[PDB]
């Protein structure tokens, strides 16, 4: 997409071309550990819940 | 209480689902498949008794 | 890598060792062959009219 737009840019038979949509961003990642709360004997799915 | 009687039918008058011997997947040489059956429902009063 | 808990030592286990996981079919019933070669294939159906 990105390439196309490059493209699109210097291409004159387009008065303008945008995409639609939203723009990427940050996400945080948390990553359980399943042996180390396993060590401690707490369910999975009790994680999941709360 | 009346949750017991309810759980002690379901658990005694359950549907089994059996499967076949030889099921794909199969070992290699059998030449005999047969199904299997086995009943888990009560049809008489003495068995829900 | 699931951990279960065997009661006779006590001890964790993982799943690989009693039972061994495989990316596998979601059910055994059905075999093609085009020219004698193994294959897949799927049977178009018209609608009515």
């Amino acid at each position: 997409q990105d390439e196309l737009m490059a493209m699109a840019a210097k291409n004159k038979k387009f008065y303008m071309v945008w995409n639609e949509g939203l723009p990427q961003g940050d996400n945080i990642s948390l990553k359980i550990d399943r042996e180390k709360l396993s060590a401690l004997g707490v369910k999975f799915s009790d994680v999941s819940d709360i | 209480s009346i949750s017991d009687v309810n759980n002690a039918i379901r658990e005694n008058n359950v549907e089994i689902a059996p499967g076949r011997l030889g099921d794909l997947p199969a070992e290699k040489g059998q030449l005999i498949t047969i199904p299997l059956s086995a009943q888990g429902q009560l049809s008489s009063l003495e068995q829900f008794k | 890598n699931i951990s279960l808990k065997s009661k006779t030592n006590g001890s964790v286990i993982k799943l690989s060792d009693v039972a061994n996981v495989e990316i596998g079919s979601q059910a055994y019933n059905f075999a093609i062959l085009e020219n004698g070669k193994p294959a897949t294939a799927a049977a178009i159906q018209l609608s009515p009219g």
